[PDB]
This record gives C-alpha cells, sequence and structure tokens, in this order.
RNA sequence: GUUCUUUGUAAAGUGCCUUCGAAGAGUCGAGUUGUUUGGGAAUGCAGCUCUAAGUGGGUGGUAAAUUCCAUCUAAAGCUAA
RNA sequence: UUGACCUCAAAUCAGGUAGGAGUACCCGCUGAACUUAAGCAUAUCAAUAAGCGGAGGAAAAGAAACCAACCGGGAUUGCCUUAGUAACGGCGAGUGAAGCGGCAAAAGCUCAAAUUUGAAAUCUGGUACCUUCGGUGCCCGAGUUGUAAUUUGGAGAGGG
C-alpha cells in the first residue's frame, strides 16, 4: 500500500500477473466438498 | 443573582433528562409498539430535555 | 470538538493567560510530596491521544524530578585514570528526565505499568511531570481486548527497559541514515557487525 | 457559616469505625489437627541404670519427652495417659539431641507399680 | 502388615477418628518393650499404619470441606490448582480470546480462504 | 466427516455526483556544553537558554543566501516466523 | 440544620498484585585500567570487563517524518557480498558504517483528533440461578472533565 506506478507496461505486466492467476487458481466455497487439490509446494516457481 | 438563578434552575426543573426508571418503562412499549405496530422508533413523544457533555456543547 | 481547543490552548504556553496558570501550579505541586496520587488528569487532551482512557482502572501519579546534570559519584573528586576522563561537574547523563519519571513512579506502584508521560510544568530545580499507569491485574482491563497487550508478561517494567515513548527516543531506534549506530539496539548491532564468522567451508 | 469551638491548638484523627472481617472463604479450609497431643509429648522412657534407682526412692519417673513440650504440657500429657497427679517437674535438655523430664507423682501413689505396669522395670 | 488402605475408606468419622488413639496407645507400649530387648522390627509396619488413618482421614475431611464450595467463586487458596506462578497470573482463555466490536467485523466479513493451482 | 441451533429485519464489501476531510507542542528546530559515532562548519543522545509552523515539518549527511524539485509524515501504541 | 460536589485520609474492610532466585542468550544505565602507540597526555584497549535496574522462550526491532534520484524501490530481523571500502585518526598507531544485489521467513495493523444527543446504547462490583477458564436476572457504583459503534491517512465522513 505505499508504492505507485510510474510505468505502463509495468502496470501491464502486473494486470496481466493478475489475470493469469485468477484463472489458474479455485477457490474452495464455504459451504464444503471442495475435494484435495494437489497442492503445489511453490507459487512464484508456477509463474517465471 | 439569587432571582436569576432559582428562575433558571427552574426552568430546568420543568426538562430534565430521562433516567433508568423511565429509561427501563419505555422500551417495554417500545418493543410493544415494534411487536404490535412496529414503528421506526415514533410512537414516544420528542425528548425536550437539557444536554450534556463538555465536547458536546461545544 | 471540544478538544481542538486544549490543543492550541496549551501550544501558546508563553501567553499571559498560561503564564498565570504555571505560577500557581507549580506552587501547588511542590507543596506536595514527590510522588503522590494525580486524581484527576490536568490535560485531558494530552492523556486521551497518549493511550488514556478515562474509564475504570486507570490511575495517574504526580512527579517531581530534579534539574540539572549527572555529577559522578567519584570522592573527592579524584578519577583514577587518564587525563582524559577527568572531568567530574560537566557530565549530561544519557536519558532524559522524563525517564527518571517513569523509573521512579513505576517502582514505587509495582501492581501496575507505565503506559507513557508528558510535560506539566517545571521550575529552575524541579521538572514536573504526570505519568499515565494501567493496571492489569484489573478485571476491566483484562478484557475489553483493545489494551489486552498491556496485561502480557512480556511487558512486565516496560519503561525500566526503556520501551516507552521517550525510551525508544533517548536510546534513540528509529528508521533512516541518521540512525546507524542505535537501528536495532546498539548493543545487538555492534555485536552483529563485530564478530567473525566461520562457516564449515572456508572461502 | 459555623465553626466548631477547638479546645487543643493540634489536628488528630478522628476516632473512626474499626470494621471487622468477612472472608468470602476459610483461610486453609479445614484447621490442622493438633500438632501436640497428649501423645507426642511422652514419646519413650529412659531405662538407665542410674535413673531406675531413682524411680523406687524418690518415686521419680524418667521419659524423653517431645522438645516444643513444657512442664505446662507434661503434668496434663502425664496424668491424662497414667492418671497419677504430679507435685512437680523437672527438665532438662540432653547432649544427645533430646528431653528430658523428671515427674515425681504425689506421696497418693509410687512409681514401682507403675514403672512396671507400662512394661518397664 | 498394619492396616490396608481401601478397608477403612468406608469407615465413618468418628470411627477413624477412634482408630488414631487405638495405634496411638500400642506405640506408647512398643517404644517401652522395645529397649528391653535389642530386636522389634514390628515397629515399622505399624507406624506406617498411623500415617496411613491419618492420611485418609485429610482425603476425606477435605472432600466435604470442597463439596460445601462447589457452585460459588472464592474456594480456598489450597484448593485452587498449584500450576506455577505464572500460568495462575496472565489472561484466562476467555480474556485472550475475546476481540473488539470493529476487528470481529473484519473476520467474519473477511475471512482466509483456501485454494490451489490446478491448471 | 456427523450433530442441534440460524443467531438476522443485524452486520460487511462493490459503481456514480457534490460537500468536507479533523492527523499527536517545551514538542520540531537553533545556540552552547559534554559524550559517542566513520559522521568529516556537528551521527545520535542528554543538560541549560530561546522555542514555533501550517499547500506546514523532516530528509536529500561539507556551512550560508535566493529560487525550484524529489521524498515521506514525526513528537501515540500492539504484532508470530 | 439538612442534602449533594471536589480533595485528603482509616481498618487484621472485600478482592488482588509487586518484592526474591537464575542470568547462558536479551533490553538499557553506569563505567575503568593493564595494554598498543618499540616513551607519553588525543587516540587504541573500549562505547569492553567489573557495578546497577528489567523479561521472555526467545528478547529486541517492526508497517517509514525509509532508502534513493533510478525505467525508482518499499515493515523488521539474520547470512554472502558491498568492505578492509566511503570516512575518522599526535591523518601515527589504529579505528571503520550505510544503500543497492542474491537468500531464509514473510503479516498485518490499532488509538487521539468527528454530537450516537429522538436516547450512556459502555464498564467493574455485589447478590441469585445455571448446560459454571463463563452466561442470565436484579441492585449499589465508575462514567459524559466522557464510556461503546462509526474513520487513522493506503484513506475516510455527511448527503443523493
Amino acid at each position: 500500500h505505499r508504492r505507485q506506478n510510474r510505468n505502463q507496461e509495468i502496470f501491464d505486466a502486473n494486470v496481466q500477473r493478475l489475470k493469469e492467476y485468477q484463472s489458474k487458481i479455485i477457490v474452495f466455497p464455504r459451504n464444503g466438498k471442495a475435494p484435495e487439490a494437489e497442492q503445489v509446494l511453490s507459487a512464484a516457481a508456477t509463474f517465471p | 443573582d439569587r432571582n436569576t438563578a432559582a428562575e433558571t434552575f427552574k426552568l430546568f426543573n420543568k426538562y430534565r433528562p430521562e433516567t433508568a426508571a423511565e429509561k427501563k418503562e419505555r422500551l417495554t412499549k417500545e418493543a410493544a409498539a415494534v411487536a404490535e405496530g412496529k414503528s421506526k422508533q415514533d410512537a414516544s413523544p420528542k425528548p425536550y430535555a437539557v444536554k450534556y457533555g463538555l465536547n458536546h456543547v461545544v | 470538538g471540544a478538544y481542538k481547543y486544549l490543543e492550541e490552548l496549551q501550544r501558546k504556553k508563553q501567553s499571559d493567560v498560561l503564564r498565570f496558570l504555571q505560577r500557581v501550579r507549580v506552587w501547588e505541586y511542590r507543596q506536595k510530596n514527590v510522588i503522590h496520587r494525580a486524581a484527576r488528569p490536568t490535560r485531558p487532551d494530552k492523556a486521551r491521544r497518549l493511550g488514556y482512557k478515562a474509564k475504570q482502572g486507570f490511575v495517574i501519579y504526580r512527579v517531581r524530578v530534579r534539574r540539572g546534570n549527572r555529577k559522578r559519584p567519584v570522592p573527592k573528586g579524584a578519577t583514577y585514570g587518564k587525563p582524559t576522563n577527568q572531568g567530574v561537574n560537566e557530565l549530561k547523563y544519557q536519558r532524559s528526565l522524563r525517564a527518571t519519571a517513569e523509573e521512579r513512579v513505576g517502582r514505587r506502584a509495582a501492581n501496575l505499568r507505565v503506559l507513557n508521560s508528558y510535560w506539566v510544568n517545571q521550575d529552575s530545580t524541579y521538572k514536573y511531570f504526570e505519568v499515565i499507569l494501567v493496571d492489569p491485574q484489573h478485571k476491566a482491563i483484562r478484557r475489553d481486548a483493545r489494551y489486552n497487550w498491556i496485561c502480557d508478561p512480556v511487558h512486565k517494567h516496560r519503561e525500566a527497559r526503556g520501551l516507552t515513548a521517550t525510551g525508544k527516543k533517548s536510546r534513540g531506534i528509529n528508521k533512516g541514515h541518521k540512525f546507524n549506530n542505535t537501528k536495532a539496539g546498539r548493543r545487538k548491532t555492534w555485536k552483529r557487525q563485530n564478530t567473525l564468522s566461520l562457516w564449515r567451508y572456508r572461502k | 457559616k459555623a465553626l466548631k469551638v477547638r479546645t487543643s491548638a493540634t489536628f488528630r484523627l478522628p476516632k473512626t469505625l474499626k470494621l471487622a472481617r468477612a472472608p468470602k472463604y476459610a483461610s486453609k479450609a479445614v484447621p490442622h489437627y493438633n500438632r501436640l497431643d497428649s501423645y507426642k509429648v511422652i514419646e519413650q522412657p529412659i531405662t538407665s541404670e542410674t535413673a531406675m534407682k531413682k524411680v523406687e526412692d524418690g518415686n521419680i519417673l524418667v521419659f524423653q519427652v517431645s522438645m516444643k513440650a513444657n512442664k505446662y504440657q507434661i503434668k496434663k500429657a502425664v496424668k491424662e495417659l497414667y492418671e497419677v497427679d504430679v507435685l512437680k517437674v523437672n527438665t532438662l535438655v540432653r547432649p544427645n539431641g533430646t528431653k528430658k523430664a523428671y515427674v515425681r507423682l504425689t506421696a497418693d501413689y509410687d512409681a514401682l507399680d507403675i514403672a512396671n505396669r507400662i512394661g518397664y522395670i | 502388615a498394619g492396616v490396608k488402605a481401601y478397608e477403612l475408606r468406608t469407615k465413618s468419622k468418628e470411627q477413624l477418628a477412634s482408630q488414631l488413639v487405638d495405634l496411638k496407645k500400642e506405640l506408647a507400649e512398643l517404644k517401652v518393650q522395645k529397649l528391653s530387648r535389642p530386636s522389634l522390627p514390628k515397629i515399622k509396619t505399624v507406624r506406617k499404619s498411623i500415617a496411613c488413618v491419618l492420611t485418609v482421614i485429610n482425603e476425606q475431611q477435605r472432600e466435604a470441606v470442597r463439596q460445601l464450595y462447589k457452585g460459588k467463586k472464592y474456594q480456598p487458596k489450597d484448593l485452587r490448582a498449584k500450576k506455577t506462578r505464572a500460568l495462575r497470573r496472565a489472561l484466562t482463555k476467555f480474556e485472550a480470546s475475546q476481540v473488539t466490536e470493529k476487528q470481529r467485523k473484519k473476520q467474519i466479513a473477511f475471512p482466509q480462504r483456501k485454494y490451489a493451482i490446478k491448471a
């Protein structure tokens, strides 16, 4: 919450880094079910 | 002056903030108004009592 | 909004209105004991913004701290050393009188915890402070989890270890290149930077 | 607008009411039993050769009494066990870490038939 | 074998008190004849009997005291469990687990969710 | 995983327009003295004297004047690995 | 004469807390000299040892009044490197830090300053009950010189 952005390609990279991430994860519903998802130990490794 | 102070507080005696005695008794009717009329806190008459608080009066 | 007025009015300490009060207050404090119970906070605006809450459990004490410098306790002025540290009368001590105010008050009542302090008055001989303390064994502070941290044992005698506002300033712990000697503890930074670290595999 | 007359020239605390005690619970729950009962006072009679010949002539019994006991607590413990009164009690501390007591019963009894009836003679 | 442990548990309060003087007297007798001959190992087996009956009185007497204070607060200090000084001090689980109004509103509204990566 | 309440006309989050938006004082800072620092026309601290400001204050570590820029918000507080 | 406010007190008043021990690590205060300078007065030893106060399983620090000036980064802590370096020093002996970079661990936040004023909605205590590390009912007290909710600056508040 304490850094501002001044480059478009840096903003584009970070915005693209969130759109791709949200499409590659599943959020387990609060209700129930949600079977095991074979967790991956590292998140930064999957996104170089 | 003594006369002014007596007259001033005599007006105050006619306008007193609600104590726990009346504060308890209203909520029965207020809940009864809620239970029966479902009023939006308007069944009771408008307050005209004196105010309190140094951070309030300022 | 009656608290913005006491702040700005108190900021004009040299005003004629304040000069009358301070002379009256200093006489009242002097005739009392060095440390005694402060029944009501004389500066509600200052205490309120320092963490004090005017509710059940909080108490105030008033303390008079002797004014001046720290003369060495050496006998007859002899220092028995190199001609470098031969001075006795012109040493200035390393903590503010505010820190001593907490120490002498936080030690008289051990059942309490020192929260903060502030300047109230002063004269040629003394510096007056009023210290706000909390009681962690009181059920009011035990509940109302906003102030549960004062009940933790790790906050035992906070001012004795210099963890208060004046404590963090007297020992000078702050962010910035202006504070590199003391940024994470003067001794700890020294030991961290003055030591020989030998690994298993000497590169 | 009125001030009380003061015969004295000094101020003193008025004698207020000293409130009594009313704890919510007992101090130590059950009280301790009798630490020095009639039996721990008298532990074992002395049977030495020199003590024995004092029984027959002076009508004096010798016991290894408890250290904490005193002649007030000796004169009553012995008369409750052996139902014999005591003329006087003389008590010394033995140099081995124990306490000795000479109990001289009154002329109405003799120690000879009392010493043997408890077992030692 | 002296006396046993659980047999005298069923004994009444008055009967146990009279049991001491029964043991207490015979100790005064065993001292008298112990000096007579230099062998008496029977004194040990029943001096452990006087202690057993004394112990049973306290466990029965403390139970009655404890039952009197059940339901109400401020029980006697020794009845309270010892723990350590630090554990007896500090915050109870209710006091520590308590949270303020604002932070609680955030907690239910925004809990920490669980997730993973599949594709 | 199974279980009884459903706590609630209560609480929380999102777009749009307008008006506001309070933010810590003997403190900041300056001189001087002493100590410390690698801190060098003064690194930090402490004593005394003076002692404020608001599109203000601190910093941009050779002083000073004039005019710009960048940077964050002090003098209150809690927190595991 | 009666009844309230403020201040100061009394008791073997009800309920609590603090002292001491250990100090290996941790937080500060105070604080030398031997020695090096092949003499010795600045210096170094050393912001050390001794002395003092204070805690925990870790302590401390910790969400910038930061570093940078770069296409800027972004709580704190520890390792490698920066670096025997900038700098300090009878510029002699000697002392000598920080930014950036890679790694380990990753976490955030909270008050005051805003009239809820058609509602002190806040809290302790005592008493009674109970599905009793707590909850409910009732009653004396703290409290508006201010207690809850609401926002703390990344924002956010009042209206539509």
